[PDB]
């Protein structure tokens, strides 16, 4: 049964990817004569990890838990693109375009906020060699690209930004520059991430899977002004493939 | 010690506000 | 001698120290949370994204404020009018940083002044006074409603309801100005002239009084002990009062009459607040102070500017700083 | 505009809404007449 | 440090706009001797015409 | 100063023709423009989408020429884009429009000559007031 | 070493013609026949190792190559400046009036 | 003019005031 | 002892004379209901909207479905003048008999007719008279359903391809949706009965009400109120008048509430876009520009990390960004063939938007209700050129005023009615003052 805007709106359901039955254990052959691409591709995280800073030496501290502030404002959807067949079997689906990104802001324990822009934009992510069907054992693994969080408009609270703002600290006009350069230029980051996308469920008959996936990516830099986190995030996917 | 300062100063003024109602001089009639 | 009227009897007493009465009943609770949570919102909340845009401002005082700067945040527009209680968040982590104590506070408070103006009829009642004192108190009851209530319902997000701290207060108005120009609109200038008029017969009353108290005290002790609380003759010589003021003036300008004279202090400032009050209720509805930009110009068409357009100047100004990072299309409709 | 058969009467239109305004105006006029009793 | 004499690319002279007491902030703007603007450094990056990069200051 | 017949002479079309309009179409022409146009072209600007302004320059620019009267008349029969690649009848108002564009019903030939000349002659007068926006206000 | 990118791309060509892989599609407004139909196509097929590439835009009919050969001398290309192409800002970098 | 009308009108008022007053009508 | 300022105080006892008052009153309202009309036809002109024309009454009769065709335009202006004429001629009526009641006839009632006469502490025939006004409101509010169902429906800007006249064939009837409305909460998303979004539900609404309006009339000229509610009101002419200043401030600020939000039975073909919806076909209006011009509207990230002309909403569902983000609980009908389960579906918007909601769009937002007290159009710093304030300011900001009022008005007459009750309403008696029997606080 189809729900309409109406039964959605306000349940939190407008956040969720869609489910596969547990019985959609299929398998979707692959024909290379043919070409193929994701109607659909719909990601939902439940988990968010950050890496901590151990601060000693040889420790490397590991990804603690994280309380989501942001409410259900989570899920990348409506992704498409491409999924193409390689001359050795392998498939590869190159994204084009969707809702690709999600601000998002959890709180690590000691109240700091690490804001992060979950995305999975440009990815690019291919199956094992000689695949010929999707199965509830199909594996994606590919990279993808996080831009900065904000973007070159952006102004700090004391106006400074890059493609506006100002260039200096206007409220200390006669203080030493050199202590403020981090701050007083903004600068564009872009940086990979790396995505796990597992399949467990198939329906053959509507060319619909459904499983799990892992991303790794950085969290917001502030524009340069100070140092990333790395963050881990879990979830569920769901896509839709159709004959090109 | 500037927030110590500010709340200081207005818990004083809450006590001020105790005393001032329930410890003022009673008015008295003529 | 039944429990339920031996209650009514505590609630409604005239003995208690501080009235209770059947509003006091919401009043108290209400009141009580709202000041709990803003003393606690003010010195440790953590910042607030109170425009939805994932830039948090930080308004309490463990997060780097003075008692100046600090405020309790509205709630974010991401929330815009929707009820935000605690239990419709995943977390105490997530109200906060969303914002909800301002409602908390604000809804609590508006409920516990409004009783507390009910609780002026009550015991009024009780006594067996004149009822009208409440009156007089439902024009900063109205203004209250106005900046924290009616301003967000017109503009359809409580993060455009007035931040409950100074300098917070001071960014209202003047995002204010840039967008309603409540400067030049009829029932502000009437408010500034009800709170102008206010003051001046204030201090007019509170002289001439003064000036005509009779001699009852040596000159080494306060005249004020010439007055004992409860004796029944006057304090002041009025006929005096009216002979000074009506030549400073005129006669016919000066008030003879106590009465007429006490209740023209009451209206003028109520009278004005309950303006500046719908002044700022109507343009919650945008509807503007007047617009005089360009009006003048030459028999060529050249604009000629006017003060107006100055004002006009500043207002933009305003305009295209305000929430800097928040508008994505030309026009800030709302 | 109003149907043509009736257009002889569009300046008693736009005078007739201000109409009950005068009523309250002819008040005043009525108890400065009687002298405020 | 000296006096500061501020040319475009064309070797014209600037002038540097001097703070009026009023301001607590002042925008950088180079005028030449006639009072043109010549160079400023500009707050929106997209549509500058007059930027120190632009103008060769 | 004053509306002289100096401000007043626009060019009739590309040829280099001009005309001189009275100050009876000049001031119908503002009207015109104020009751047909003003709701997005207030000052010369496009409120619903900025990088088109009524600018003599920008009009110039544009393909089919619009900076003379000619231009201007055959804009408001058959609005194109600044390429002059289609036609935007059913999103511009426009005599090919006027039965979703109810304004433009009962618009003479004379009023769009009058509105055309408004929007020549009003650069004239305001220099970059006239589609500048706000920054000039 | 910390140098506003935006500023520096200033001191190149993209500070005095219409960068084909860099500036913002309202650019295009400024010479007669590119807005929007070209540079519509010009910005979606960008990035461009040189002026000349536009011409090889495939779509283009015999006019439109004309008007891109007309205004040749108007266009420049510079490496892409990632913080001038994302947030889709080459259609709308938040600057109106 | 509009004005014309509104006269009329506007003196029908007053005139009922007055013809009762210099009647000693009851006002 | 009235002074003349309370001049009309001195009525509260002469029944004959007050219902002259207001009847005579009753007269003004519907003079200028007439007058107005007459005034608003004849400015009225059919090639612009009603909304940039300041109408407020056409507007109203055009919403019971009279002189409209589809998509709101007028195609006869003749019901308009009818409706004008006849409330001006009826004036007359209601004039001559206010004045004959409050100069010629006679001054009190109750001696001429025991049926008109009225003690008002005679609980039994004040609530007679209650029983007798709620059937006519009863009736009343059936006339509404009689001409949705029997006499040519009312327009629907819901209706399918733009709008229309339509008649109502199947009222809403089950009272889980009709009571279901004045459960909603008043907040965002909510919005008590204002969010009433369907001519069936206003129709059904009404059948109920003109019934539950009848029984209670019935049933009020059938009883005399019960000893809790005796012992809980104060039974007194101005305690009546308090009671009703109450409950027309709090209508009046409803009202408030409904024009500013609703676009059913306020339908924006006539009145004007509301504030939500203007803001909203803002944020439409530049994402379809953009997207002509090559922009992927579903990934263009915004300075703020958030999406440009698409972001979710705090419980998911993909709505317009930018501020409007506030406004996203906006339902229209230009907007939602755009929306499906989750929002706005980003396939619809890449290839089904159509030239009209382009159109309707443009226009919204170009007529925000945002206009100067003098009538410049936009916001404040706007120059002078359009002359434009929206209906639905104009008609939000009179009846805020007036619900205030009304509401200081219910305070003033509650207070001296119970004071006046109690008998202390003219001040301290010297010789028994009640705190001076009372021991101290201290
Ligand atoms: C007896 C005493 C009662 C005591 C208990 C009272 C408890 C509640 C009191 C009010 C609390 C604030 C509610 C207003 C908040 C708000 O969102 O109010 C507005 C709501 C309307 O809600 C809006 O309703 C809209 C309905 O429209 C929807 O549906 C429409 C249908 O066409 C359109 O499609 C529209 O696009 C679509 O969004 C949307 O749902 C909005 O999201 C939603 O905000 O109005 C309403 O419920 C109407 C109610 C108006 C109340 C406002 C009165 C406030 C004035 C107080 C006077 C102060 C005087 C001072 C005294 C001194
Ligand atoms: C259903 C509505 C209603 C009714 C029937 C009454 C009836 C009454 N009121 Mg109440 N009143 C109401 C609403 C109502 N009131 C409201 C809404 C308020 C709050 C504003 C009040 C506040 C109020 C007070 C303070 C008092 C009364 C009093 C009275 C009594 C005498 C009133 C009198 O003689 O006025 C005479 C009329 C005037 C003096 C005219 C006033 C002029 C108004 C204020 C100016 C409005 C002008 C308009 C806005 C625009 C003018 C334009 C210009 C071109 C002319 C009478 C029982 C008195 C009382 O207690 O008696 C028992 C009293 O003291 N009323
Ligand atoms: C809607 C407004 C309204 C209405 C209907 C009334 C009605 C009334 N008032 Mg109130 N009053 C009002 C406003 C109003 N008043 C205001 C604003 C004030 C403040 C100035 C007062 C102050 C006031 C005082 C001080 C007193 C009243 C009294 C009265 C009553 C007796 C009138 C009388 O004897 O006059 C006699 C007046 C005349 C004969 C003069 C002519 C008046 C007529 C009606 C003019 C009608 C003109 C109209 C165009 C004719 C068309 C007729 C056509 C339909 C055929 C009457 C029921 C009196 C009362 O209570 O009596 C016990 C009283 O003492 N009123
Ligand atoms: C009560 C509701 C109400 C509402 C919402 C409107 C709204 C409107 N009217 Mg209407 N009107 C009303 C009552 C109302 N009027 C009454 C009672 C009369 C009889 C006098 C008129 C007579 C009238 C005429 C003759 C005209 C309008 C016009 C207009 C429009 C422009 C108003 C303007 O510029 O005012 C300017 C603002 C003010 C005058 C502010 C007054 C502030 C007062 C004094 C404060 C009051 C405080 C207390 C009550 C607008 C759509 C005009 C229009 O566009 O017609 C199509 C027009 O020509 N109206
Ligand atoms: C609700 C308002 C109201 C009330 C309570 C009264 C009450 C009274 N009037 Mg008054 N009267 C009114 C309105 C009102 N009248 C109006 C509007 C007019 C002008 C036409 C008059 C003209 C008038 C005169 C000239 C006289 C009275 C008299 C009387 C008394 C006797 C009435 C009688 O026996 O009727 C008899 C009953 C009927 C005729 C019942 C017939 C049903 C009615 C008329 C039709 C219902 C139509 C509906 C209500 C609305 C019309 C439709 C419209 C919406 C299009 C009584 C105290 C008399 C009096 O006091 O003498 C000392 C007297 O001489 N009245
Ligand atoms: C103009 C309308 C009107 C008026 C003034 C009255 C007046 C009265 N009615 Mg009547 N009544 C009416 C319409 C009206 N009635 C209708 C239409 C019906 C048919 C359903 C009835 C059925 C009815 C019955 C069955 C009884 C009365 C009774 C009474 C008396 C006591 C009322 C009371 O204590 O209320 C005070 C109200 C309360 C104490 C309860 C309030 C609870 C409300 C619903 C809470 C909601 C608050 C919130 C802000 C409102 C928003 C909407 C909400 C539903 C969510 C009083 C004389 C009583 C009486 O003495 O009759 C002989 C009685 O027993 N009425
Ligand atoms: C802030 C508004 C306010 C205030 C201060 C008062 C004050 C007063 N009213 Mg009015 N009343 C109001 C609004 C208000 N009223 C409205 C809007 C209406 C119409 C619906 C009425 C209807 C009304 C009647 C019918 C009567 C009074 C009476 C009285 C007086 C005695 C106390 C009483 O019975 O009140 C009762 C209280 C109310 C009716 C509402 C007060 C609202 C309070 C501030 C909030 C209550 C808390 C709320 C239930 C909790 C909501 C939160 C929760 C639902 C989430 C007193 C002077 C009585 C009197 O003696 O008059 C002569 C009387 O019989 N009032
Ligand atoms: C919004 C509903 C508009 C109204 C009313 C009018 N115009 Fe317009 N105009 C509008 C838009 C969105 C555009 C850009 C169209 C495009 O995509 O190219 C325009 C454009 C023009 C132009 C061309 C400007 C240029 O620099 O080439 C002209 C000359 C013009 N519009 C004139 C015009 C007139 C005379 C109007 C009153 C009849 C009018 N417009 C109303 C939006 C709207
Ligand atoms: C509809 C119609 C009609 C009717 C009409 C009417 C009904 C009228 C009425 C009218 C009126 C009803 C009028 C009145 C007027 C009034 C006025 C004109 C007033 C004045 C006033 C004044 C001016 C004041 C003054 C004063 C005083 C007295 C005291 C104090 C001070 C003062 C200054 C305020 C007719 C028949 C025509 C026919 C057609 C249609
Ligand atoms: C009591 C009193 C009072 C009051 C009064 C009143 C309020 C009255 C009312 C009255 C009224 C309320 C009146 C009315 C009237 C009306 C009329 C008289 C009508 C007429 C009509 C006509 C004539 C019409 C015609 C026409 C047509 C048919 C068509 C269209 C056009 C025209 C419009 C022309 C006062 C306060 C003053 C004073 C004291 C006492
Ligand atoms: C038509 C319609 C509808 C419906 C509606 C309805 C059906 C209604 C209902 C309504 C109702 C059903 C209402 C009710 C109300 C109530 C109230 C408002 C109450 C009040 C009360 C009071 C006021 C009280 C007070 C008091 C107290 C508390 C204590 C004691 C004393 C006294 C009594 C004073 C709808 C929406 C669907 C849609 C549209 C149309
Ligand atoms: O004035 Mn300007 O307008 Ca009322 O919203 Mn649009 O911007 Mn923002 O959130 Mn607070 O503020
Ligand atoms: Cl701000
Ligand atoms: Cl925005
Ligand atoms: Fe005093």
């Amino acid at each position: 049964q189809t729900l309409t805007y109406d039964d959605i709106v306000g349940t939190g359901l407008a956040n969720k990817c869609p489910t596969l039955d547990d019985t959609a254990r299929g398998a979707y052959p692959i024909d290379s004569s043919q070409t193929y691409r994701i109607a659909r591709l719909c990601l939902q995280p439940t988990t968010f990890l950050v890496k901590e800073e151990p601060k000693n030496k040889r420790q490397e501290a590991e990804f603690v838990p994280t309380k989501l502030v942001t409410r259900e404002t989570t899920s990348l959807d409506q992704i498409q693109g491409e999924l193409k067949v390689n001359s050795d079997g392998s498939l590869t689906f190159v994204e084009e375009d969707g809702i690709d990104f999600q601000p998002v802001t959890v709180q690590m324990a000691g109240g700091e906020r690490i804001p992060l822009l979950f995305t999975v934009k440009n990815l690019v992510a291919s199956t094992q060699p000689n695949v010929t069907s999707i199965t509830t054992s199909t594996d994606f693994k590919g990279e993808f690209n996080v831009p900065s969080y904000r973007t070159a408009n952006f102004l700090d609270p004391k106006g400074r930004g890059l493609a506006s703002g100002y260039d200096s600290a206007i409220a200390l006009p006669q203080a030493k520059e050199e202590e403020l350069a981090r701050a007083n230029v903004k600068r564009f980051s872009l940086t990979k991430g790396q995505i796990s996308l597992n399949v467990a469920k198939v329906d053959g008959r509507t060319g619909e899977i459904a499983g799990t996936f892992e991303s790794e990516q950085l969290s917001d830099d502030d524009m340069g002004a100070h140092e990333p986190h790395e963050v881990k995030i879990q979830g569920v996917f769901y896509a839709s493939i159709e004959p090109a | 010690m500037e927030t110590i300062t500010y709340v200081f100063i207005f818990a004083c003024i809450i006590a001020l506000f105790f005393f001032a109602i329930f410890f003022r001089e009673p008015p008295r009639i003529t | 001698a039944n429990l339920w009227e031996r209650f009514c009897n505590w609630v409604t007493s005239t003995d208690n120290r501080l009235y209770v009465g059947w509003f006091g009943v919401i009043m108290i609770p209400t009141l009580l949370a709202a000041t709990i949570c803003f003393v606690i919102a003010f010195i440790a909340a953590p910042p607030v994204d109170i425009d939805g845009i994932r830039e948090p401002v930080s308004g309490s005082l463990l997060y780097g404020n003075n008692i100046i700067t600090g405020a309790v945040v509205p709630s974010s527009n991401a929330i815009g009018l929707h009820f935000y209680p605690i239990w419709e968040a995943a977390s105490l982590d997530e109200w906060l940083y969303n914002g909800g104590p301002y409602q908390l506070i604000i809804f609590h408070f508006l409920l516990g002044a409004s009783c507390y103006m009910g609780r002026q009829w009550e015991l009024s009642y009780r006594l067996g006074m004149r009822p009208w004192i409440c009156v007089a108190y439902s024009a900063p009851l109205a203004s209250a409603f106005a900046v924290f209530l009616i301003y967000p319902i017109g503009q359809g997000s409580f993060s455009d309801g007035m931040p409950l701290g100074i300098s917070g207060t001071f960014n209202f108005m003047i995002v204010f100005q840039a967008e309603h120009n409540i400067l030049m609109h009829p029932f502000h200038q009437l408010g500034v002239a009800g709170v102008f008029g206010g003051a001046l017969f204030c201090a007019m009353h509170g002289s001439l009084v003064t000036s005509s108290l009779i001699r009852e005290t040596t000159e080494t002790e306060s005249a004020n002990y010439g007055y004992k609380f409860g004796q029944e003759e006057e304090t002041y010589n009025i006929v005096a009062a009216h002979g000074y003021f009506g030549r400073l003036i005129f006669q016919y300008a000066s008030f003879n009459n106590s009465r007429s004279l006490h209740f023209f202090l009451a209206a003028w400032p109520v009278v004005g607040v309950w303006f500046t009050a719908l002044g700022i209720s109507t343009m919650a509805f945008n509807l503007n102070g007047f617009n005089f930009n360009h009006s003048v110009i030459d028999a060529k068409g050249n604009v000629i500017n006017t003060w107006a357009d100055i004002i006009n100047r500043a207002n933009l100004g305003m305009e295209v700083m305000h929430e800097r990072n928040a508008h994505n299309f030309p026009l800030d409709l709302a | 505009k109003l149907p043509e058969a009736y257009a002889i009467f569009d300046p008693l239109v736009d005078v007739l809404p201000v109409i009950p305004v005068l009523f309250l105006a002819l008040a005043f006029v009525w108890q400065a007449a009687v002298g405020f009793r | 440090k000296g006096h500061a004499v501020f040319r475009n690319k064309e070797g014209e002279e600037l002038f540097v706009r001097r703070m009026p007491a009023f301001f607590e902030s002042f925008p950088v703007i180079l005028t030449d001797k006639n009072g043109v603007v010549k160079a400023d450094i500009p707050f929106r990056r997209a549509e500058s015409k007059y930027s120190f990069e632009q103008q060769g200051v | 100063a004053e509306l002289t017949p100096e401000v007043l002479t626009v060019p009739l079309n590309s040829e280099g023709k001009t005309i001189t309009l009275t100050e009876k179409q000049y001031l119908e022409g503002k009207r015109l423009f104020q009751y047909a146009c003003a709701s997005c072209h207030v000052g010369g600007i496009t409120k619903t989408n900025p990088s088109l302004d009524l600018r003599t320059e920008t009009l110039a620019l544009a393909t089919p020429p619009r900076d003379n009267i000619e231009g201007l008349v055959d804009y408001m029969k058959n609005p194109t884009t600044y390429d002059g690649e289609q036609e935007i009848a059913e999103v511009h108002p426009s005599l090919r429009s006027a039965d979703i564009f109810p304004k433009m019903r009962n618009l003479t030939e004379k009023d769009l000559v009058a509105i055309a000349g408004h929007i020549l002659v009003e650069p004239k007068i305001l220099g970059d007031k006239w589609g500048g926006g706000k920054v000039y206000y | 070493e910390l140098v506003n990118v935006v500023d520096e791309k200033l001191g190149t060509a993209y500070g005095e013609k219409i960068d084909l892989n860099n500036t913002n599609i309202a650019a295009f407004i400024q010479y007669r026949g590119l807005y929007p139909t070209l540079a519509k196509l010009i910005v979606k097929n960008a990035p461009y190792e040189s002026v000349e590439d536009v011409l090889n835009i495939p779509g283009l009919t015999e006019r439109q190559k004309q008007i891109l050969r007309e205004n040749l001398e108007h266009f420049t290309v510079t490496e892409v400046e990632t913080a001038l192409v994302e947030g889709g800002d080459r259609y709308n970098n938040g600057l109106y009036k | 003019a509009q004005l014309t009308m509104i006269a009329m009108i506007g003196i029908a008022g007053p005139m009922i005031i007055f013809l009762l007053a210099v009647r000693r009508g009851n006002l | 002892g009235f002074a003349w300022w309370a001049g009309n105080a001195r009525l509260i006892n002469l029944s004959g004379k007050l219902l002259g008052a207001h009847v005579a009153h009753a007269g003004l309202i519907v003079f200028w209901a007439g007058a107005m009309t007459l005034f608003e036809l004849a400015h009225f002109i059919p090639e612009k909207p009603m909304y940039e024309q300041g109408l407020i009454l056409i507007p109203h009769i055009a919403t019971l479905g009279w002189g409209v065709g589809p998509g709101g335009e007028v195609v006869d202006t003749f019901p308009f003048f009818v409706v004008g004429v006849v409330h001006l001629i009826s004036s007359a009526v209601l004039g001559f008999g206010g004045v004959y009641h409050a100069i010629r006839g006679p001054e009190t009632l109750e001696e001429y007719s025991s049926f008109f006469g009225y003690d008002w502490k005679d609980k039994n025939k004040m609530t007679t008279i209650l029983g007798f006004h709620l059937i006519v409101l009863g009736i009343g509010a059936l006339l509404l359903v009689a001409k949705a169902m029997f006499f040519g429906g009312l327009y629907d800007t819901w209706a399918p391809g733009g709008g229309d006249v339509r008649v109502i064939t199947n009222p809403t009837l089950d009272p889980r949706v009709i009571f279901g409305y004045l459960l909603k909460s008043p907040f965002g998303g909510e919005g008590w009965i204002v969010s009433v979004n369907n001519l069936e539900d206003v129709v059904g609404g009404h059948i109920w009400i003109g019934l539950i309006c009848i029984a209670g009339g019935i049933w009020h000229i059938l009883t005399t109120p019960f000893g809790w509610a005796r012992r809980a009101f104060i039974w007194s002419g101005e305690a009546y008048l308090s009671y009703s200043l109450g409950a027309l401030s709090m209508m009046g600020f409803i009202a408030t509430c409904f024009v500013w939000f609703n676009n059913t039975v306020y339908p924006s073909e006539f009145y004007g876009p509301t504030g939500p919806e203007a803001s909203q076909a803002q944020a439409m209006t530049f994402l379809i520009r953009d997207q002509k011009l090559g922009a992927n509207v579903g990934s263009a990230q915004g300075p703020t990390g958030l999406g440009k002309y698409l972001m979710r909403s705090p419980t998911g569902e993909i709505i317009f960004g930018g501020e409007t983000m506030r406004f996203w609980d906006f339902r229209g009908p230009w907007l939602e063939p755009l929306r499906g389960p989750n929002g706005l579906d980003l396939n619809k918007i890449k290839n089904d938007i159509q030239p009209w909601q382009e159109r309707r769009a443009a226009e919204y937002m170009t007529h925000a209700p945002l206009g100067s007290l003098n009538s410049v159009g936009g916001v404040a710093t706007e120059i002078n050129s359009v002359n434009f304030v929206s209906p639905r300011s104009w008609l939000a900001t009179s009846h805020f005023v007036l619900a205030f009022f009304f509401l200081v008005g219910h305070l003033w007459h509650a207070g001296r009615a119970r004071a006046a009750a109690a008998g202390f309403e003219k001040g301290i008696d010297r010789e028994s003052e009640p705190v001076l029997s009372m021991p101290s606080l201290d």
